[PDB]
């Protein structure tokens, strides 16, 4: 298989420059199709300080099929379910926003920093995230609702950071 | 007077010729000018963070010879 030897490439390129932000690693070490992403919330944001801990599952496919992008921690997103799968439009099994065999890793984690920057108030996964955040954009920041629920989610990851011993940068 | 870079998703890298105060809408007004991708679709990430228009370089403090990377989106 192919797949086994494009996520070696893959693991090895995104470790040796990585996606700033984003740390991969395997889940267990000899399963190249389970990888362990550790995202950290950038400054200047309200996710700021952050510890977020996510797992994508890859075919045998790969790449010619998406592989599942699934957050461990929870998440208020518009576009995150309830499970923590995050439903970004170049995950879905069918332009540079659809999945095709071009599309890399690196393509997905970059899409993944765009979706938290924006969310895709047009697919919404979280209705009710969607729905506070779009409320949130249009008092201009006034009402903190959203803001809230993100940086007590946000707070919490400390805890995660402690147990995994991971000193947030 | 400054040269930054942007990346994109296939793998080019793309030096351009900016001002420290050159808004972010001009910035991608020469993306157009290289790639013709419309200045609608177009998102720069520096740091994390998607750079909005209606601000500055200087406002994200982007350096000389910075690497911003170029996501699409149709919206
Ligand atoms: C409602 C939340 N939105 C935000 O925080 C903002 C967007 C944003 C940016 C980056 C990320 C993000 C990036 C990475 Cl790489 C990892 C993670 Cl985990 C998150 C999340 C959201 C919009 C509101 N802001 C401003 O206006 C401030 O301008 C000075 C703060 C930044």
């Amino acid at each position: 298989p192919s797949s086994q030897k494009a996520l070696l490439l893959e693991l090895k390129g995104l470790q040796e420059e990585p996606v700033e932000g984003f740390r991969v690693t395997l889940v267990d070490e000899g399963d190249l199709y389970n990888w362990e992403v550790a995202i950290f919330g950038p400054p200047n944001t309200y996710y700021e300080g952050g510890y977020f801990k996510a797992r994508l599952k890859f075919p045998i496919d790969y790449p010619y099929s998406p592989p599942a992008f699934r957050f461990l921690t929870k998440m208020w997103h518009p576009n995150i379910y309830e499970t923590g799968d995050v439903c970004i439009s170049i995950l879905h099994p069918p332009p540079s926003e659809r999945w095709n065999p071009t599309q890399n890793v690196r393509t997905i984690l970059l899409s993944v920093i765009s979706l938290l920057n924006e969310p895709n108030t047009f697919s919404p996964a979280n209705v009710d995230a969607s729905v506070m955040y779009r409320k949130w954009k249009e008092s201009k920041g006034k009402d903190r609702e959203y803001t809230d629920i993100i940086r007590k989610q946000v707070l919490g990851t400390k805890v995660d950071a402690e147990r995994d011993g991971v000193k947030v940068p | 007077g400054m040269q930054i870079f942007v990346k994109t998703l296939t793998g080019k890298t793309i030096t351009l010729e900016v001002e420290p105060s050159d808004t972010i809408e001009n910035v991608k007004a020469k993306i157009q000018d290289k790639e013709g991708i419309p200045p609608d679709q177009q998102r720069l990430i520096f740091a994390g963070k998607q750079l909005e228009d209606g601000r500055t370089l200087s406002d994200y403090n982007i350096q000389k010879e910075s690497t911003l990377h170029l996501v699409l989106r149709l919206r």
